[PDB]
């Protein structure tokens, strides 16, 4: 999940808005 | 050492500001 | 409206700290 | 939700607790 | 500056990228 | 209230995410 | 990485802060 | 009131930040 | 105490260490 | 790297709102 | 203390309780 | 640079100041 995906490498912000509502 | 939980604070937080009044889930699992 | 804005901020880290391993729905709207 | 509620006056942990998942 | 433009109503990441170097 | 003082915090903190690795500048004013 | 990463949102925030009125400039390299 | 609440907030992280070894007492009063 | 004093107007790093151990 | 420094920062965040109007003491070193 | 306790593994919000005042 | 300096090991207040304005 998340915490996989953008704790071991960062993740930008268009990869984060993924997890958006 | 407890990164992963120091790492999904400042994730919940950039989550914040990128989503808006979109809003989000966060699940660490 | 920024005051909500920056409260949603703080919000966000206060559920992140409480809910643990649940996580928690952020929704503003 | 969250923000009328939390934002207007301050939410207990348990108040906090009605938005996990 | 970037407090008058900010700090009322809310810039969006994508305006708020104006102001990086 | 500490109003602008507070909202500077979180805007460095935005300008921090949305500017990466080119960085910025933060003059208040 | 994600370290530095992480640091780097404590430094702009401790900048904020002793920095004051004259601001600052945050160059990652 | 919420407003205190988020000023506390900050409040703490300056202080952790200027008292370093130190440490600090926080009471709201 | 702190919130009182530096809530409503701005407190400096000097005048906050009064606070430190 | 300035983990435990960074971690620091969390746990004073975290005091904060778990001690409410209690407030609480940091004591970094003891 | 508390960093030792808790920056080598994570602490519960019950647990950093302990710490309060 | 700051990275370098300051997330290898802890930065006084009066090194941080060197990145002021
Ligand atoms: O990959 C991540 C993790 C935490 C914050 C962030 O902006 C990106
Ligand atoms: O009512 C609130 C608002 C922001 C953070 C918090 O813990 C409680
Ligand atoms: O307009 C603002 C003010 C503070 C933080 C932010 O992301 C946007
Ligand atoms: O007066 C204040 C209030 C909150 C944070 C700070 O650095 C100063
Ligand atoms: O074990 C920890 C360390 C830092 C913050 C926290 O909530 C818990
Ligand atoms: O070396 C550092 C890193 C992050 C915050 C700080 O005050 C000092
Ligand atoms: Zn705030
Ligand atoms: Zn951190």
């Amino acid at each position: 999940g998340i915490v996989e995906q953008c704790c071991t490498s960062i993740c930008s912000l268009y990869q984060l808005e993924n997890y958006c509502n | 050492f407890v990164n992963q939980h120091l790492c999904g604070s400042h994730l919940v937080e950039a989550l914040y500001l990128v989503c808006g009044e979109r809003g989000f889930f966060y699940t660490p699992k």
